[PDB]
């Protein structure tokens, strides 16, 4: 799938080590979903680690067209479903296995460099 | 994985 991004619309404070506090108006990076109820969003601004945030506390959008999926109803299991299905977003389990196997020793490419923007 | 959200799915701010 493509590097989709989600934006928090409500302040969701973490509860356990498997949860990450978020605020309304923040930028999070989606990694996977869970039964179309929970979404795996990570911090983009600050630096800490991946957590867990419900779809009812986030808004699926696109860095290319954030105004396209800005009207969508994440709450509606139907809408969120078509989105996750269309974009072909991986699930939590799939994400865990992917990262686990990806971290292991295998073929890869050293070439490649990425960085974060910075203005004002 | 440590990412098993077995918790319930919360609803949006509305009068159900």
């Amino acid at each position: 799938m493509a590097p989709l991004f989600a934006v928090t619309l409500y302040e969701f404070k973490a509860e356990r080590d498997d949860e990450l506090d978020v605020s309304p108006g923040e930028n999070l990076s989606i990694c996977a979903h869970y039964d179309y109820e929970w979404f795996i969003a990570k911090p983009i601004n600050r630096l800490g680690g991946p957590g867990l945030v419900p779809v009812s506390y986030v808004r699926i959008i696109d860095l290319m067209d954030p105004a396209k999926y800005a009207s969508v109803d994440t709450y509606d299991r139907e809408q969120v479903m078509k989105i996750i299905d269309e974009f072909k977003i991986p699930t939590v389990e799939q994400w865990k296995d992917q990262t686990r196997r990806y971290k292991e020793s295998s073929i890869q490419i050293g070439n490649g460099h990425g960085q974060s923007q910075g203005l004002e | 994985g440590k990412f098993i959200p077995s918790r319930p799915a919360p609803k949006p701010p509305s009068s159900a």
